[PDB]
């Protein structure tokens, strides 16, 4: 069935550099926005951004536009997350999300997250 | 199914249709916009020089506004677009 | 840009009662809003799409309407099973922002 | 009718296309109108006060009928969609 | 295949309403132009006959290919779409 | 089937104001054009104007624009011509008319028509 | 606007006889003409749409052909079902008007 | 099947006025692209021109927009190419070719030629 | 206008060999590339389209990609019968113009 495999558990110094990723089943990433969401241990969600990894057009929520970047390789069914110089607003838990039925509508399956810290 | 295969080929022509004519009004707004700078260029400024505000930024404002917002429906109209493929 | 506004910060009902959640937006939404909701942990899942539907397996319970600027949920009859935070996002244009959302509590 | 599926998914992303470079038209026609401000504003407007007709009705006539006939077709393209639901 | 005419009828729709937002943009754009000329038709001419250059062709050139482009993008439309009726 | 069920018979005084209806059955007015023409007795047709009761956008002949206007209710499958001032002219038979089959082109199904007549 | 100039005011033709009604246009309508006929009574129906076609349960004594402004229809071996009155309209942008209309007479 | 039939093979003088054909079989000309297609003895393929007879629409390559021009009857599933002013260097051999399956991509179905010669 | 480049004027390879064929664009063609082959006579016939596919009844033996500017086509293997003009032609706007083509010679 379709499903997103989202992996990770990074605990790091701040300055530090972190990657998170989410692995698809049962569908193509070609076919289908990913998106990447963040959510602070106590205050609600944040949008980050996502891309089309058609042709790696990427857009995103301005606020984190200098703080993250997201990629994909689409021969393995991918997708990326970079997150640069972690402190410690950072530490939270972000999720991988896809549209595959709700086209043009909504958020559909969701990743169960991964959780990454900054700390001394 | 037929008959919208049908109705959907000739809504596609028609859009392609009014695309055709807004580039031909593009063309001839260039027209208009570079017969007015021949007439400053050939007599208002020469005229100027022998012998020796304008704000529309509310203007350009709304009309900013209203390009983006055909980006907007561009957009969502590739969205829907990817959910043929399945 | 566009912004989200959920109005009750926290909701408080005993089972079988009926509560509603407002949301509204800073601008014109052209009726692209969904409706999520999350339990103490785990992801979020989808629950009302285009702000007028349900989402596939959701029961009858929960629904929803809106127009503009203005859109709410409703849940009658609340179970045990449907206490727990409630969001709204838009997809117009971008960045597709959620609200700060709302928590419905038993009592 | 797989093909034809394919086919209008094709001719619908090239009239999206085509619809993406009318609107960098226009927004590069505002930067050509802004810089013809500009020179009137900072040089042509200045002088004359220190020292101290345009006819293109026909042509913006023409221009009115045109972006006219991108409604007319636009209409119809809707009228047509309007047959798919049965 | 239900879902492909449900998801190509929203994006044709999307498509249409980018069109409509063009056309306002262009009637805008020539309430600008209509403008510009009002102030130099009104004040700049009637000022200097009492008391007795513009280099756009760099942009003028850009928007013509871009407009080029527009054309290239709808021809394409319709070779596919003529593939329909097989 | 598809039909129009047309309905109205209104001897009215002068000055006064008519409002004469359609239903319909067969099919929803919401996926469909509803036009209204008036046929004076020997006098050919007009057309009046016609709405789309998706989203309640009319549009009218010019002659007719301050003459008359219509409306709609999709719940029920209905519209409505609702004339003013009405005077000796308008005496004359309505007819509702409706796009089904014939999509883009022409007027497909009619309703057997309504007479109004103005009198002293 | 767009008129449409119903040229015939009457005819009259016998049995058997094949007439033809001529309709112009003020303006190019890009073949989105149809015919309509009338009987002494009851409401109108479409005989011929898109100028160049037949409507369903017409019956082949009817057809019609044109482009530009000029349109005609043509009726052969006219039956006695076949007398009344006939109109024009266009379907082009909008008012979708009329023609003035032909009567067609048996004598 | 689908195919091109092309015929000619005239032997003219210098100045002569030239008109070759083809006709197809399989399909309707009204449907499909047809395009020509110039080779020199030696010099590989020179595209002229190509057509749209559903509503007669032409376009050439400058190259030869002075030299022939490209017409169809849609009514026989035929097409003709019509050179004037021949002169040494248009002896050669020409093609009549059309897109019918690869539509938007590729030149699909082609003639076998037809040779035209220019002499004394 | 958008013309094409083909590189190799000549190829010279014995049987089994593997050899390929280079072709440059003036300008961005979208992808909308095609390679074709001729005999010694005889008219030519598609042998791959849109620069990254094979026309039916093409053996696997020809391949090709590309992007922008840069195309190429593939041949492993070659056959006998393999051994002819090829040529390379884009379909984007107009005119819809050949490279010079290349020789490939049994040696
Ligand atoms: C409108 O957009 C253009 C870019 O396309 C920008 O250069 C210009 O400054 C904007 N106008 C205003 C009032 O911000
Ligand atoms: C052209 O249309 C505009 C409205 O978009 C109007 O203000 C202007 O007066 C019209 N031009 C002429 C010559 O009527
Ligand atoms: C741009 O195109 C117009 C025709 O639409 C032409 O008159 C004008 O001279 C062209 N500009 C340049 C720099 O060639």
């Amino acid at each position: 069935e379709v499903q997103l495999q989202q992996s990770g558990a990074d605990l790091v110094k701040p300055g530090a550099s972190v990657k998170l990723s989410c692995t698809a089943s049962g569908f193509n990433i070609k076919d289908t926005y990913i998106h990447w969401v963040k959510q602070r241990p106590e205050q609600g969600l944040e949008w980050i951004g996502r891309i089309d990894p058609a042709n790696d057009n990427f857009k995103y929520d301005p606020k984190f536009q200098g703080k993250a970047t997201i990629t994909t390789d689409t021969s393995s069914n991918t997708a990326y997350l970079q997150l640069s110089s972690l402190t410690s607003e950072d530490t939270a838990v972000y999720y991988c999300a896809s549209v595959i039925t709700t086209t043009g509508y909504a958020l559909d399956y969701w990743g169960q997250g991964t959780s990454v810290t900054v700390s001394s | 199914n037929a008959q919208a295969i049908a109705n959907m080929k000739n809504a596609i022509q028609n859009t392609n249709e009014a695309v055709k004519q807004l580039q031909l009004a593009n063309k001839q707004t260039l027209a208009v916009i570079d017969t007015i700078r021949g007439e400053i260029n050939n007599n208002i400024i020469p005229v100027i020089n022998q012998l020796s505000k304008i704000d529309i930024g509310n203007q350009l404002a709304g009309i900013n506004q209203t390009l983006q917002n055909a980006e907007d429906y561009i957009e969502k109209s590739e969205e829907f677009l990817k959910g043929i493929n399945p | 840009d566009i912004q989200m506004t959920q109005s009750p910060a926290s909701l408080s009902a005993s089972v079988g009662e009926t509560v509603t959640i407002t949301c509204r937006a800073s601008g014109n939404i052209h009726n692209y809003l969904a409706w999520y909701q999350q339990k103490q942990g785990k992801s979020p899942q989808l629950l009302v799409y285009s702000a007028k539907t349900l989402a596939d397996g959701v029961p009858s319970r929960f629904s929803g309407s809106g127009s503009g600027t203005q859109y709410s949920l409703k849940i009658n009859s609340l179970q045990p099973e449907d206490f727990g935070s409630y969001y709204c996002q838009h997809f117009w244009s971008s960045p597709r922002t959620f609200g700060g959302g709302t928590k419905l509590e038993i009592k």
